[PDB]
């Protein structure tokens, strides 16, 4: 049967890469939606804060 | 990609926002991810499932004791007779 | 046509960021300054304070 | 009659409104328009130019992309101008005094 007489093994190979095509995509673009979403903070970000009274701000914290 | 604090379904976990943990699991994930169904679970046997058959149960046997009965019995008919008046059937069909 | 406007916006949000930095800084500075007023002003009143 | 309209069908309610004496124009609903990032926006560009801001304020506009105006305003005109000498007249139109060319800017508009 599986030497003569089967295309659904085939049919199903590349429905399942199809498949992978899809969940991979679609991963990919949900990180990146979160990832705008963190983007969106960086506004917020204030990093003068991170500052010590009377003392220099430290360009580790991208001035 | 518009409204961020009142889209939460497009937003990250929250073990995202916690700066702490071969390959590793990735960092960022959305909860728009819980709207597919393989995201995180694996795809195997998935073409598989509708495979596996299983067959029916009836057994078709009754005795029939005919010595108990002495009458006929009705019976219906199933379809016309085509084999008598074939040319006609379709313009005689409709009567009775 | 179109980098005429990016530039334009790209200098502005550096300005936005550098302003914002500038202005942090200098209101960081006057409340710590106040504070430490105020610290000392507490402590000439406790050195003022009477009782037990 | 009017019966509730679920939440659901809000969106198609904006746009869609039920029929009134004083109805808006479904057709130009989606031509609304008023920018509350037109200054902001201009301010930003200018200064990325070079500009103070006594410059930036000489140089800013209102914002041209609101909404659309009425065409009756250009298209009737006079017949506006003397209903509303007749209103001014006749105290706003009372007991049916400036009917007359309240009708016939009725039917330029509507042609039955």
């Amino acid at each position: 049967r599986l030497t003569f007489f089967d295309t659904e093994s085939v049919a199903l190979q590349s429905r399942l890469r199809y498949a992978e095509k899809q969940k991979l995509f679609h991963q990919e673009l949900d990180r990146e939606l979160a990832a705008g979403h963190i983007a969106s903070l960086v506004a917020e970000y204030d990093p003068v804060a991170t500052r010590l009274p009377f003392q220099p701000m430290q360009d580790r914290y991208r001035v | 990609p518009f409204m961020w604090r009142q889209r939460a379904y497009c937003a990250p976990v929250p073990s995202a926002f916690a700066s702490q943990q071969g390959v590793r699991k990735p960092l960022l994930r959305s909860n728009s991810e819980s709207l597919s169904v393989f995201s995180q679970i694996p795809d195997g046997l998935l073409g598989h499932t509708t495979s596996v058959t299983m067959g029916n149960s009836d057994i078709f046997f009754l005795p029939k004791p005919s010595n108990l009965l002495k009458i006929a019995l009705p019976a219906f008919v199933f379809m016309p007779n085509l084999t008598i008046f074939t040319r006609a059937f379709p313009f005689y069909a409709h009567t009775s | 046509n179109a980098f005429s406007s990016f530039d334009a916006c790209r200098t502005g949000l550096l300005k936005q960021q550098s302003a914002a930095v500038e202005n942090s800084l200098v209101r960081q500075n006057m409340a710590d300054v106040r504070a430490k007023a105020l610290f000392e002003r507490r402590a000439v009143l406790l050195d003022l304070v009477e009782g037990k | 009659a009017a019966s509730t309209i679920p939440i659901s069908q809000w969106p198609s309610l904006l746009y869609a409104p039920p029929s009134s004496p004083a109805n808006p124009a479904v057709e130009a609903l989606p031509e609304m328009q008023f920018d509350d990032l037109h200054y902001p926006r201009q301010m930003l560009l200018c200064r990325g130019a070079g500009y103070s801001l006594e410059q930036c304020n000489r140089m800013a506009q209102p914002d041209a992309r609101v909404t659309p105006e009425n065409p009756a305003e250009k298209l009737l005109k006079e017949e506006a101008v003397a209903a509303i000498a007749c209103l001014s007249q006749r105290e706003g139109g009372k007991d049916e005094q400036c009917r007359y060319y309240i009708e016939r800017m009725y039917k330029l508009a509507n042609k039955e």
